[PDB]
């Protein structure tokens, strides 16, 4: 390269745009689209579309079980408020607050209306997690030390052990129960696809509906958490916080009733004809 | 908008620039000596070295109720003195692991062993301590603050924003309120206050438990009416202003009077109260240090906190607002007001004024080591008792502290030695006399023994005395000198130079009768002292004559009436394989209407021993692992304290059963062990003999789970009999720890549990299983064999259902479960196209 | 059970004897040895001799090789000194200190002479690990906050990062190839015994060879630390402390030998007849 | 023998009875006015 100056690369380091453990599912599920876009014209010209069709859509169901579990879109919540920011300082910044509660944590948002208020850029995105291998005391703990912004500890805080509020045991139990709900539909998906290889019309379509059963039953489980956040009070400022359901709750129902449909059609066209 | 400052923060944090976390919530006690306990770490001083605490506490601190203050101290100051304390320091939560430090009544004892019989031992938890302190020697153990240390308004706030959120109404800018808005609301019922039982009536429930900023502050109707005061001074200032700015919101209405409530609260606790408390007036403000470090030393909870209790008396008046004493005897016994829920005397607003100016205008009890037996013998316990010792149970938390002796810490503050007995008190030397030659007789004349409690006491004459006054005006010059908020701070922007000063010229009286609307002319000017010319005397000094009994003691026995619902639940799950027995006995019946011998025999099973010994092996290998990791290398989480054998026996069968029922399938994996058949390894394994392998492995599989489930019995049984205190300690998110002391009944572990109710399905499953699959019916019926054999996959959904949630650890069995299914299933396929 | 005091278990929680890590080995192979003095009585009478010696010194190289790589006793040494013990604190104690010096960390052991002698119990046995997945100054500032005896702390700075002795960078990477040499040496075993088992004579004898020259090559990367901790003094109070070659030195250069010895007695003796 | 007080640390630690880092080596400054950074930090 070339050494002239110090340091030898002088230029703003970059960040990633979006988060990376979805964009490698949506990576990897668009190579094997294109892989099997690029055998399609070996194949015969009428089961052209059969093909086409049954691989897409067994591909967008195995990548949206995939996607809702690690997404963080399940209740979400937003408002507009002006809002302390840091210790040692009086001054008041108007903040875009967000809350996106998943399965096994939350992701807190502060972002400034303009971005840059104080000589400052407010562009925060944190997370705690409180799934099985973590704990949401040290994390919360640590992020005490390291002084983060005056409503992103009000919010963390919120979730926290053996708070007046008790949001923690509930949204953990909920989370991890379905999670598990959703890596079994995982599997029944897995196996779906093998037994349609290998000719089996019956237990294909049976399959089907078990991938469709499980997704219903991770919804029937996160829903018990919207009873206890209700009463909670999540005042910041002039504003309060309302937090609804997401959209990977949408997502799950959407595909749900759409495996159940067609493990349904699958049985019926398997009886009569 | 209106808020042109930096709002105080409720937990403490970042209040001083250079150590952001000073007087912060769960922060260490920093003492003043080194620590002193046994072995130089955490291990307390006990009964050979020290006297006995119960048997010390009828020596010294005995004696009638009848005895004036010196000084004419009031009532109001006592229990002011009480709520400051509360804001500053509490310490009586205890800490896990449980460790207890148990109070051996001395055999006689007229009030805990009436009845003479030798061991009545009441018991006593050792309190939360710093997680990084209690190891070494250069690093011995030290105890965590419950609050924050600042005299920052944390107890009518709440420590935590969060807590603070739940005693808002969020309109109006006031604190929330019930029916009556003179109190405040007992909605919040789980996880705010401190549910006690009342010992006098065991009630328990939540109604009636008012919510305070401190979880305490319930204890007694006289430290109620403060916080009752304190909530409705800020209720009206929040009201002042709401007519001065009609425009504010709610949130510039609370935090613009948050700050004159706390301001007030600084000024009244630093100078009117300190002034009468030490007799000593406390160095104007300099200025703000930060550098001086604020912290609360240990000494500091017993030179004011257990000091106060020697001027507790055993009634307390009621007045009107023009002298009428009749309760608006009326007095109220103390040792029948703990934890009260609804005083039939306190539920209007003019009983609570009433209960005010009546504390107001009676003189507390002397200053000396005698303590009324209100709190010395019906103190409300908190195991198993629902009476104690309160200065039995402050000996035995000084020696958990890991507090100095008298004579040692006397030096450290640079107080001038001490040689002799007679020497701690010489008035008290020359007129009784003979209670320092009892203290010397219980400590065998060592003087350098004597702990700080009882030194303090038998020093202090009129006043604290020269070791406590030290450690009291000390502690809060500091508290004063290194807080940022200060209200006379005046590089804080909270206040101007005329707010100060109009603060500055605020009392205790301005506020009774801010609250209180009656003429200033019914109180004195000064309501923590009462003189000769203050107004409505009292009509005579409270002896404890004429006042009801206290209430007496009673034991709290857990497994009370589990006793029968016990034994049939255990002898039901024992009765599993006797009625699967007889449902297959009427199925069957409908259905029909030398020594070269020896070496021969090993030399023929050489390969069926190899097999079997590695298999044997595999699994005793994993219950090793388990019970060493539970005998020798988990102490740290005190489960071995409350079950041993059980958790033993219960958690390595756990691991080996985990292993048995998962490669129970590769004996069946028939399209695998037919190709295997003809390899190499047909000269190492016998194939042959794969099903005879079958049952074996499922008939030492089930001999393992009959000890798992009886080790299970056993440790629901010890934890449905140990303390709330305890299980929160063993199991966090399962149970949290309150006032009421109550463990879950033996039916909540069995059928109100993931673990307990999938265990009971997986008896009934496995008694089926194995008894329609056996020789004896198999040979019969084999159509009810080969229905009743399918319960294997109900089998292993309820095994990984069982292990979810997770109670003593995370699960295993799905790691134990995905190599032996995916062969089986494999195979199973497999066997599906041929 | 019985509950009628608390706690319900009142007795001194135990301790484990020895190393958990060596404990595990001589466990396993005594195991072993047990199941097959069983199979033993069935086999022929004239090869039972040839059996047993057989399978008794593969199992012992086998161990042995194991053993001395988890070890701590590569370099040893030993002295009785009277040291201070505490800070805040004016009394000395009279200890045994020792240093055991292994692949991957250092073992410092603090032991009074009478264990009780200022009411507490001198029996210290500390760790400070330099291995590759570990830092050692994180180790030894997390055993400085906790506030361990003065000599423990000294002798555990002496080979702390960037100290003025350099004692970090030679002895980590010469325990990290003498633990390399160490797992090769042990694939040799494993594959010298498979190629016995099956009739391979010669190929045989021929790993055996390696499985010792691995072991001299492991001998030879931490013989090139004594040149380096010779001249760094370690002075406790009045006493020196000097380090030798430990047993698991000369245990690693006696099987080498045997194993290089085997080898040679193999291929002479499927050379000639 | 003859050292009849406690010697003196080298490194600082455990000069403070409450606070052991305080002067120790590798620690922090700790500044009078807080930090004025471009932005903050
Ligand atoms: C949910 O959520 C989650 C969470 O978040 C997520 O996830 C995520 O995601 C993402 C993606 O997108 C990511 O994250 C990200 O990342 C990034 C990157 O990283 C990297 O880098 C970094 C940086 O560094 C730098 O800087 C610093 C300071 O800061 C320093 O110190 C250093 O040294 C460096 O420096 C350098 O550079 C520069 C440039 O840049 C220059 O200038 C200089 O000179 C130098 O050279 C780093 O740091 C990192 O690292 C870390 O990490 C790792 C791993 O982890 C480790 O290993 C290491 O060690 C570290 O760590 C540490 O720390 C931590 C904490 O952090 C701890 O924990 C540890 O322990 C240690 O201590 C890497 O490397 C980044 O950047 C980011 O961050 C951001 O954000 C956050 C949140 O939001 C926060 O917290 C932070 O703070 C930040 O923020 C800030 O910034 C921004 C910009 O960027 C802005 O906007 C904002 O507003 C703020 O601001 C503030 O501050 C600043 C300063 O700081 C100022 O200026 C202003 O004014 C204001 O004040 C993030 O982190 C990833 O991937 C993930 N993960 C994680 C874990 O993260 C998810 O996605 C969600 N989800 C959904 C669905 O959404
Ligand atoms: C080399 O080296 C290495 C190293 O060492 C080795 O290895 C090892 O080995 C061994 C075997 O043998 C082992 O170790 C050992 O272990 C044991 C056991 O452990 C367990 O336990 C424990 C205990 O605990 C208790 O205590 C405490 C106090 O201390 C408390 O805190 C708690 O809580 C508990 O308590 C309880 O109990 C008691 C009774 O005991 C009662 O009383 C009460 O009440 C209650 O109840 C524990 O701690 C543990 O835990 C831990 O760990 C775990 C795991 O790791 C974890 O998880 C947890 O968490 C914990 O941890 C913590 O800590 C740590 C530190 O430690 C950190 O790291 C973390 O982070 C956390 O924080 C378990 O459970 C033990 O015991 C031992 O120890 C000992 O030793 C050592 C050394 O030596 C030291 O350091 C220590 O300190 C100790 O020492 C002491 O003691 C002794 C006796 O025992 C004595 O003798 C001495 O001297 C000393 O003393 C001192 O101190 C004391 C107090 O402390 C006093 O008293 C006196 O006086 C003085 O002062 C050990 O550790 C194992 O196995 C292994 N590993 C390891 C890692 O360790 C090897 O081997 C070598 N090599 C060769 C070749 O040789
Ligand atoms: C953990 C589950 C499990 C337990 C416990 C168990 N089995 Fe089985 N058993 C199986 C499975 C799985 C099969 C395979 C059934 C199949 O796929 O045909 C099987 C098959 C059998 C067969 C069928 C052999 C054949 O002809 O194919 C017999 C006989 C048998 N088991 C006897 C027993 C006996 C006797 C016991 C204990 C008393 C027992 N099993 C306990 C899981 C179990
Ligand atoms: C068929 C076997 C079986 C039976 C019967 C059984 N268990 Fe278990 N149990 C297990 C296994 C296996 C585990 C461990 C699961 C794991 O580690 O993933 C376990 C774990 C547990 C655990 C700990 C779970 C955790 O959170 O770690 C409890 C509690 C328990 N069992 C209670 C019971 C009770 C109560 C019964 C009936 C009285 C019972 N079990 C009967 C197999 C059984
Ligand atoms: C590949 C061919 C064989 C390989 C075998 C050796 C691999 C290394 C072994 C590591 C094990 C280990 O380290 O165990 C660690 C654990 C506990 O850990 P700890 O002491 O807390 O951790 C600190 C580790 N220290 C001390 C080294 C710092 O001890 C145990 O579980 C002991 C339980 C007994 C296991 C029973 C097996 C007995 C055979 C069954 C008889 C019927
Ligand atoms: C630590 C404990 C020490 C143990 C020492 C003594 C062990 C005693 C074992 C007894 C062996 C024996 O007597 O054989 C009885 C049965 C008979 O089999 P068969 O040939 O009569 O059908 O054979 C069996 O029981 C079979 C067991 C081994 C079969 C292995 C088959 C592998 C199956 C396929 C796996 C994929
Ligand atoms: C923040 O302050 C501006 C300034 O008046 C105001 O217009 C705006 O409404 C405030 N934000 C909220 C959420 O009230
Ligand atoms: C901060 O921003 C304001 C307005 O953009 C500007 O006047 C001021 O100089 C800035 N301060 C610093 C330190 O850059
Ligand atoms: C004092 O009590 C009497 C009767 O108890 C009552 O009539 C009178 O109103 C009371 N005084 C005041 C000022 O309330
Ligand atoms: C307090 O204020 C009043 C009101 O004018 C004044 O009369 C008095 O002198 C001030 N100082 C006191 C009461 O000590
Ligand atoms: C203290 O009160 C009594 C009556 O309770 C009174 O006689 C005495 O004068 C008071 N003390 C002083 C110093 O006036
Ligand atoms: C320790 O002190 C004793 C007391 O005189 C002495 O005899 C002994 O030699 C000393 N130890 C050493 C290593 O010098
Ligand atoms: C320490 O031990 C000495 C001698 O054994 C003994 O005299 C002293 O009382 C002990 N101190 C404590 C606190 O046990």
């Amino acid at each position: 390269a070339l050494g002239h100056t110090l340091p030898f690369y002088t230029g703003t380091k970059p960040t990633f745009p979006m988060d990376t453990t979805l964009a490698v599912i949506i990576t990897i599920f668009l190579t094997a689209l294109v892989t099997f876009i690029i055998i399609l014209p070996g194949i015969r010209g009428k089961t052209r579309l059969f093909w086409l069709l049954r691989v897409v859509t067994s591909l967008f169901i195995g990548a949206v079980i995939l996607a809702v579990n690690f997404s963080s879109e399940w209740s979400v919540g937003h408002v507009n408020a002006n809002t302390t920011y840091k210790a040692f300082s009086p001054k008041w910044v108007s903040v875009d607050v967000g809350l996106q509660i998943g399965l096994g944590g939350v992701n807190i948002t502060l972002t400034g209306t303009p971005v840059q208020q104080l000589n400052e850029t407010i562009n925060y995105n944190e997370a705690f997690a409180w799934r099985l291998g973590r704990s949401y005391a040290e994390e919360y703990a640590k992020a005490l030390e390291k002084g983060l912004p005056d409503p992103v500890l009000y919010l963390a805080e919120k979730f926290t052990p053996r708070s007046p509020c008790g949001l923690y045991n509930q949204y953990r139990l909920a989370g991890h129960y379905a999670s598990a709900m959703l890596w079994v539909a995982f599997l029944c998906w897995l196996l779906a696809n093998v037994m349609l290889s290998m000719p089996v019309l019956v237990y294909g379509g049976h399959m089907l509906l078990a991938t469709g059963l499980f997704q219903l039953l991770a919804l029937f489980f996160f829903s018990m958490t919207t009873s206890l956040i209700s009463p909670c009070p999540l005042r910041l400022g002039t504003a309060v916080l309302h937090t609804h359901h997401g959209p990977a709750f949408w997502i799950t129902l959407a595909t749900g009733l759409l495996c159940i449909l067609l493990g349904l059609v699958m049985a019926v066209a398997h009886r009569m004809q | 908008n209106s808020i042109s400052w930096e709002v105080q923060r409720f937990d403490g944090w970042y209040n001083n620039l250079m150590e952001h976390r000073w007087g912060s919530k769960g922060s260490r006690l920093q003492r003043l000596v080194p620590a002193s306990y046994a072995d130089g770490v955490y291990q307390p001083l006990k009964e050979p070295y020290l006297p006995n605490p119960r048997h010390l506490s009828n020596r010294v601190m005995r004696g009638s109720a009848g005895q004036p203050s010196l000084r004419n101290r009031t009532v109001l100051g006592v229990f002011f003195g009480y709520h400051v304390l509360s804001d500053l320091v509490s310490v009586e939560t205890p800490g896990c692991p449980a460790e207890f430090l148990n109070i051996y009544i001395p055999h006689g004892d007229p009030v805990f062993d009436p009845d003479k019989r030798g061991n009545v031992v009441l018991p006593f938890q050792r309190s939360r301590w710093d997680r990084n302190t209690g190891q070494s020697p250069s690093n011995p153990r030290d105890q965590s603050n419950q609050v924050t240390g600042w005299l920052d308004g944390s107890a009518i706030y709440g420590s935590s924003h969060s807590w603070s959120d739940t005693l808002r109404s969020f309109s109006g800018g006031q604190l929330a309120s019930g029916p009556d808005p003179a109190f405040p609301s007992d909605s919040q019922s789980s996880l705010l206050m401190w549910m006690a039982p009342d010992p006098s009536t065991g009630q328990g429930g939540p109604r009636g438990v008012y919510a305070f900023g401190a979880q305490r502050g319930n204890r007694e109707p006289f430290l109620q009416a403060l916080g009752l005061l304190w909530f409705r001074y800020h209720n009206l200032c929040a009201r002042k202003l709401a007519q001065e700015h009609p425009h504010w919101g709610d949130e510039e209405l609370f935090q613009h009077a948050r700050k004159r409530v706390i301001a007030t609260y600084q000024n009244i606790a630093m100078y009117e109260w300190l002034p009468s408390f030490l007799k000593q007036t406390p160095p104007e403000y300099p200025g703000y240090r930060p550098f001086l470090d604020p912290s609360i030393s240990p000494e500091f909870v017993v030179a004011s906190e257990q000091f106060l209790s020697t001027m507790v008396p055993s009634g307390v008046y009621m007045r009107n607002a023009s002298c009428h004493f009749q309760g608006i005897s009326g007095a109220l016994r103390v040792c029948n007001s703990y934890w009260s829920r609804e005083h039939p005397k306190l539920q209007r607003a003019e009983d609570v004024d009433a209960l005010l100016l009546g504390m107001a205008s009676q003189i507390a009890e002397r200053e000396d080591h005698v303590v009324v037996e209100d709190m010395q013998d019906f103190w409300p316990g908190p195991l198993k008792f629902s009476r104690t010792d309160y200065l039995a149970s402050c000996l035995q938390r000084g020696r958990d502290l890991g507090l100095p002796s008298y004579t040692k810490a006397r030096e450290a503050l640079g107080l001038s030695p001490i040689s002799h007995w007679q020497d701690i008190n010489p008035a008290l030397s020359r007129s009784n006399g003979t209670v320092l030659e009892a203290t010397a007789a219980l400590y065998n004349q060592d003087l350098s023994r004597l702990e700080l409690l009882p030194g303090g006491l038998l020093e202090s004459h009129g006043d604290p005395g020269p070791l406590f006054s030290t450690i009291v005006l000390d502690q809060f010059v500091r508290l004063r000198d290194g807080d940022r908020y200060w209200f006379e701070n005046t590089r804080n922007g909270l206040f101007s130079k005329e707010e100060i000063a109009e603060i500055r010229n605020t009392s205790l009286r301005d506020i009774l009768v801010a609250v209180t609307n009656v003429d200033p002319s019914a109180l004195q000017p000064n309501v923590f002292f009462w003189l000769a010319g203050d107004p409505c005397p009292q009509p005579s000094q409270l002896s404890a004559k004429g006042l009801p009994a206290c209430a007496p003691l009673f034991i709290r026995d857990y497994f009370e009436g589990s006793g029968f619902g016990f034994g049939l639940t255990i002898g039901t799950l024992c009765c599993f394989p006797l009625v699967s027995l007889l449902s297959a006995w009427i199925v069957a019946r409908l259905r029909k209407r030398t020594v070269q011998q020896f070496k021969r025999f090993i030399e023929n099973y050489r390969r069926h021993i190899g097999c079997v010994a590695v298999f044997y092996t595999i699994t005793g290998a994993l219950f090793l692992e388990r019970a060493y990791y539970y005998a020798f290398a988990a102490h740290h989480s005190g489960i071995t304290d409350t079950t041993r054998v059980g958790i033993i026996l219960s958690r390595g069968t756990a691991a080996s059963i985990s292993f048995m029922f998962s490669y129970i399938l590769l004996t069946m994996c028939r399209n695998l062990i037919t190709f295997l058949r003809e390899t190499f390894l047909n000269r190492y394994i016998p194939f042959d003999a794969a099903v005879d392998f079958h049952r074996l492995i499922a008939s030492t599989a089930i001999i393992l789970t009959v000890l798992h489930s009886a080790g299970h019995v056993v440790n629901v049984y010890l934890f449905s009999i140990s303390p709330l205190s305890v299980l929160s300690c063993l199991f966090p998110g399962l149970f949290h720890d309150d006032g009421s002391e109550f463990p879950q009944k033996y039916y909540w572990w069995f059928f109100q549990t993931v673990p307990g109710l999938t265990g009971v399905l997986l008896l009934l499953a496995l008694a089926i299983m194995y008894v329609f699959a056996s020789h004896h019916f198999r040979r019969r019926s084999f159509r009810g064999f080969w229905l009743t054999h399918h319960l294997y996959i109900f089998l292993y959904i309820l095994l990984i259902i069982h292990g979810s949630f997770a109670l003593i650890q995370m699960p295993r069995f799905h790691i134990f479960f995905l190599v032996p299914a995916i062969i089986y299933v494999g195979d199973k396929l497999v066997s599906l196209s041929r």
